């Protein structure tokens, strides 16, 4: 069970540091080289260095290499990213990815990166109630990125929408729906469970007929 | 710095139709070595990427066979044969002979179907909000090709946006309109529309709410 566990998001001040952590499990951490890509919504994946955690040696993106430190510790099976002299343009999703013989075949979840002066703001949930009947729930007010949205508890997956986050006033928000047999509901019961790491927050939120 | 140029841009596609991406480099990508390490990956919506092909032609593990790659030295393709619905997302080549690692451009593959009419919904505040004191009407339209879609918002009859990706099981679009306005704005008005004009009715798909 090869695995490279992130965090799923971090929050950081302008001019700051942050440093990020992939702690690898499943094989021998150091007989693969750990390598961190960038993605920022409009700029496609780019490469940011590797760290060999055989030999101690980090390669780097000449374009980063003043404001990136790649390290390793095999004791705890963990390679760490540290970021310096941080601006808003640094704000992206960042994954760490292990590499041999065949490529990048094993892939962190992905870590986003936030650079603001503004305060963690854990979202406010709120049910949207109306063949086929479309429920949803609205996730208003948070900051900063991601929140992650299931139905009782991923036990719902089919029908669901969940849409982007649109910022307005410094806030974000998003919203899902699900579709489901009306046969079913309001007797089996919804519950959309919201999740907003950066404030480590987690709602659920009954979806009552009223 | 090896410059990775991918065309198309977007390639639409029919289901079982072949689709072909196209991946150049700016200088060769033969490492010392002797291999040529170019790679395509596959960036699905809300996924961390999926290596596909390793060394040029080499079909990663679990990969389907029907993902095949080509090239040399400077210029390489990816050919998926017998499109489907699961393939869609942005692709990626990669080439990991020569520091710094780059990305091509990325290549969004869509996935071309019959035309498909939105489902329209629309939705009050709920309780919970209109005791915080905000007012939010959400209007989804939901499973419609193709993405191009036009919503208008009108209170009492005088005028007054989040898109999902394109779903993995039915190629289908979604859309989510918010509609954000104090509580004591709210309570002053009656109707509420909300109006969906696409590509696949001439008349406006109407829901308002009293
Ligand atoms: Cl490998």
């Amino acid at each position: 069970q090869v695995q490279l566990q992130q965090s799923a998001a971090e929050l950081a001040r302008p001019g700051a540091s942050v440093k990020m952590s992939c702690k690898a499990s499943g094989y021998s951490f150091t007989t693969y080289t750990i390598h961190w890509v960038k993605q920022r919504p409009g700029q496609g994946l780019e490469w940011i260095g590797y760290i060999n955690p055989s030999s101690g040696y980090a390669a780097y993106n000449q374009n980063f290499k003043d404001e990136t430190t790649l390290t390793a510790d095999p004791s705890s099976s963990t390679a760490y990213m540290e970021l310096n002299s941080l601006t808003s343009e640094d704000s992206a999703v960042y994954y760490c990815a292990r590499e041999k013989f065949y490529g990048y075949d094993y892939w962190g979840q992905g870590a986003t990166l936030t650079v603001s002066s503004a305060k963690t703001t854990p979202p406010s949930v709120y049910p949207l109630a109306p063949s086929m009947v479309t429920l949803g729930c609205l996730v208003k007010g948070y900051f900063p990125e991601p929140v992650t949205v299931t139905w009782n508890s991923g036990s719902l997956s089919s029908g669901v929408h969940t849409f982007p986050a649109v910022l307005q006033s410094d806030l974000y928000t998003l919203s899902s729906s699900v579709t489901v047999p009306s046969s079913t509901w309001p007797s089996q019961t919804v519950t959309c469970n919201v999740a907003h790491p950066a404030s480590s927050t987690k709602v659920d939120k009954k979806i009552v007929p009223r | 710095d090896v410059l990775m140029t991918q065309i198309p841009l977007s390639l639409p596609v029919s289901l079982g139709d072949q689709a072909s991406i196209s991946c150049r480099s700016s200088q060769s990508i033969v490492h010392r070595n002797g291999n040529t390490y170019l790679e395509w990956y596959l960036l699905k919506p809300g996924q961390s990427p999926k290596l596909l092909i390793y060394k040029v032609s080499n079909r990663f593990s679990g990969v389907p066979d029907r993902f095949s790659g080509s090239g040399s030295g400077t210029d390489f393709t990816l050919k998926i044969s017998r499109v489907e619905a699961e393939d869609l997302g942005v692709y990626y080549c990669f080439q990991g002979s020569h520091v710094p690692y780059t990305f091509g451009g990325g290549t969004k593959l869509e996935i071309r179907r019959a035309d498909a009419a939105p489902t329209v919904s629309i939705f009050p505040p709920s309780s919970e909000q209109l005791t915080s004191g905000g007012a939010s009407v959400v209007c989804f339209l939901n499973n419609f090709y193709p993405k191009d879609i036009n919503v208008k918002w009108k209170i009492d009859g005088s005028e007054r946006n989040s898109w999902t990706d394109q779903d993995s099981k039915d190629s289908t679009y979604s859309m989510s309109s918010t509609l954000t306005l104090t509580k004591d704005e709210y309570e002053r008005h009656n109707s509420y529309t909300c109006e969906a004009t696409h590509k696949t009715s001439t008349s406006p798909i109407v829901k308002s709410f009293n």
